[PDB]
DNA sequence: CTGGAGAATCCCGGTGCCGAGGCCGCTCAATTGGTCGTAGACAGCTCTAGCACCGCTTAAACGCACGTACGCGCTGTCCCCCGCGTTTTAACCGCCAAGGGGATTACTCCCTAGTCTCCAGGCACGTGTCACATATATACATCCTGT
């Protein structure tokens, strides 16, 4: 097929299920090279870093609700840049 | 460290996308989701990190976390104990 | 009358695909690289450093910011790159390098097999009568990492060296397992 | 003395009283809090828990299960108009958001008999 | 050196039985919806506090924690729980 | 009453140039005013409970500089 | 692409109106001086996680190839907001009764609430089982082979 199938029912399957979209291994890297920067020789609680990730899923999926959002403003089914940047801006974080 | 901000890789992104209701990603997108969740947790982490230093503990707990996100206006449940 | 040699060294690793790509034309992912001999940090006096590839690909002026200094990408054919190096001091003159993109084997090396090719060059950063900022930047350098760093120019020697440790090693316990433990159960 | 009776149950609450009116005394909400504000306070969370157990079970019915569980909380509170609107900021572990049908790909395009 | 930690999982199960006899409820499920009380709680105590702080008062009465309710809680939900509070303090100053 | 309408074309013309906007559609009038007839009956909800709660039959500008604050618009100027 | 008007700003100097600043005089609230139980800090001790690996498995990320579908630009033309002038109107007055509506202050007083006991029962913790998931005998059950 083409831009019209798979990523419908992708969506439905994603949205049904609640496991972590992200792989736990490659974000605890991530999240223990940001915390570096504060405190060397730092420790993470595996319940602190599964919610760090809960958090951040939550976050970039109500983000890219708002994106969705402003990608049908403009008559667009893809998401581009600016639409997340607009939404950003609106949210306040990059104003 | 080994560049770990690319280790949310364009399905992982993608995935995200398809919760979010997205019908169709471009292919600048991945870029923009790598940098806002790097500030988003860059923000989380200091939170957690300034309430962890303060109490002169060595490991970021799960409260530290949920403390700081409340901060933020992202109250979490399901660490509360 | 200050003088801070600062040395590192540059190059680039290539694995070949076994393969020409479907219809891209690349045959190599290669890997150039700019990396200090020291362990040290070298973003404590490096802002930037830029790195023009050949015009075919999109954005050929690439850019590194951090210890590392390592850009991946594909191709199929050897080329000059030049890369320069900028540090925080604007006053402080950027350090200009070339380096030739090696991606085929030698056919020496091509008979033994090895599959990874590399090719960096030792080189000194010298800086004559430096500002006391960058002065101060060079001398403030903290370590990078808290492991060893090491070098693999050519690595059709290093592979053998390592070998010659690894699988010597490997048969040595294999041997002290088979022959000892069959003749412990046979007993 | 005679038989003491709890808080809770003199109001005819679950929820505890006494450790409500605990974490409220030394707390530091106030100087000396009032006798009855432990008790409306438990009361409020009490019907609050009931009434968002009553949805996440009603949930759990609809999806054939047995145990409450994350998605069934998300569900109730992003379906009623009133409890999202209280836990808008709120986010749940392991939940979920609200999901989108797939039958819709049916009556608009399939795998055709080519090479099928 | 047993190091206790308290929670709400007793007072919930039991509201979760008196309403739902033949559901239960996992323990992750249990969690959240104790932090859920936590975070209400938290929430009616400190607009308690502050409005009697308004008023130059040091005491948070059941009057505050009422008037907080009918501001936190929107629409058709305050009314419910400001009627359940006041039928169990009437109920409660009764001696029943 | 409905004494809506006291927001007229020209007040909402002027509140969308102040935000920078040159050009406004036919529409917007009729949405600005359900939007800020909104914002207010909130605002004044919250300002009529806190001077309910206070046993005055006053609303006092504290009292709506306290409603504010519960929705995040930190007014300042009134007191606080 | 200038002219050629033509409004709009906008310097720039002027001048009283009235808020901003200052000064005075008390009131009250921060300082002083001193006593008195905690707070929490710090010195151990325990043992729970946290980290760090290592191996096997394989999902998954990934690059490529390959259309289709969606994005962008273009175009046409055709509605609906802009600019601006006229009639309308509401928003300011001013009027003319005669007094209260309600925050604000204050003083008793007195119920309510802190404080501070002693207890004992009800809720964190340890342990007993039972619902669902797992891995394995098994009685046939379908090709293969003498025959």
């Amino acid at each position: 097929y083409r831009p019209g199938t798979v990523a419908l029912r992708e969506i439905r399957r994603y949205q049904k299920s609640t496991e972590l979209l992200i792989r736990k291994l490659p974000f605890q890297r991530l999240v223990r090279e940001i915390a570096q920067d504060f405190k060397t020789d730092l420790r993470f609680q595996s319940s602190a870093v599964m919610a760090l990730q809960e958090a951040c899923e939550a976050y970039l999926v109500g983000l890219f609700e708002d994106t969705n959002l402003c990608a049908i403003h403009a008559k667009r089914v893809t998401i581009m840049p600016k639409d997340i940047q607009l939404a950003r801006r609106i949210r306040g974080e990059r104003a | 460290l080994r560049d770990n901000i690319q280790g949310i890789t364009k399905p992982a992104i993608r995935r995200l996308a398809r919760r979010g209701g997205v019908k169709r990603i471009s292919g600048l997108i991945y870029e923009e989701t790598r940098g806002v969740l790097k500030v988003f947790l860059e923000n989380v982490i200091r939170d957690a990190v300034t309430y962890t230093e303060h109490a002169k503990r060595k490991t970021v707990t799960a409260m530290d976390v949920v403390y700081a996100l409340k901060r933020q206006g992202r109250t979490l449940y399901g660490f509360g104990g | 009358g200050v003088t801070i040699v600062k040395p590192i060294v540059y190059g680039n690793v290539a694995r070949y695909f076994g393969k020409k790509r479907e219809e891209d034309g690349h045959t190599h992912q290669w890997t150039v690289y700019v990396k200090p001999y020291r362990n040290e940090d070298m973003s404590a006096y490096v802002k930037k450093i830029q790195f023009k590839l050949h015009e075919s690909y999109g954005n050929p002026l690439r850019v590194v910011t951090k210890p590392p200094y390592e850009i991946t990408e594909t191709g199929w054919g050897e080329f000059e790159i030049i890369i320069k190096i900028f540090f925080i001091d604007p006053n402080e003159r950027p350090v200009t390098l070339y380096h030739l993109l090696k991606l085929f084997q030698s056919d020496t090396n091509a008979m033994l097999g090895k599959k990874t090719v590399v090719s960096e060059f030792y080189d000194e950063m010298i800086f004559q009568d430096p500002t006391a900022m960058m002065q101060q930047l060079l001398t403030t350098s903290r370590q990078l990492t808290l492991g060893a760093y090491k070098h693999e120019t050519e690595f059709a020697e290093l592979e053998v060296k390592t070998r010659e440790k690894l699988e010597a090693a490997k048969k040595k316990t294999s041997f002290e397992i088979a022959e000892l433990k069959e003749r412990l159960k046979a007993s | 003395r005679a038989k003491a009776k709890s808080r809770s149950s003199r109001a005819g609450l679950q929820f505890p009283v006494g450790r409500v009116h605990r974490l409220l005394r030394k707390g530091n909400y106030a100087e000396r809090v009032g006798a009855g504000a432990p008790v409306y306070l438990a009361a409020v969370l009490e019907y609050l828990t009931a009434e968002i157990l009553e949805l996440a079970g009603n949930a759990a019915r609809d999806n054939k299960k047995t145990r409450i569980i994350p998605r069934h909380l998300q569900l109730a509170i992003r379906n009623d108009e009133e409890l999202n609107k209280l836990l808008g900021r709120v986010t749940i572990a392991q939940g979920g958001v609200l999901p989108n049908i797939q039958a819709v790909l049916l009556p608009k395009k399939t795998e055709s008999h080519h090479k099928a | 050196k047993r190091s206790r930690k308290e929670s709400y999982s007793v007072y919930v199960y039991k509201v979760l039985k008196q309403v739902h006899p033949d559901t239960g409820i996992s323990s992750k499920a249990m969690g959240i919806m104790n932090s859920f009380v936590n975070d209400i709680f938290e929430r009616i105590a400190g607009e308690a506090s502050r409005l009697a702080h308004y008023n130059k008062r040091s005491t948070i009465t059941s009057r505050e924690i009422q008037t907080a309710v009918r501001l936190l809680l929107p629409g058709e939900l305050a009314k419910h729980a400001v009627s359940e509070g006041t039928k169990a303090v009437t109920k409660y100053t009764s001696s029943k």
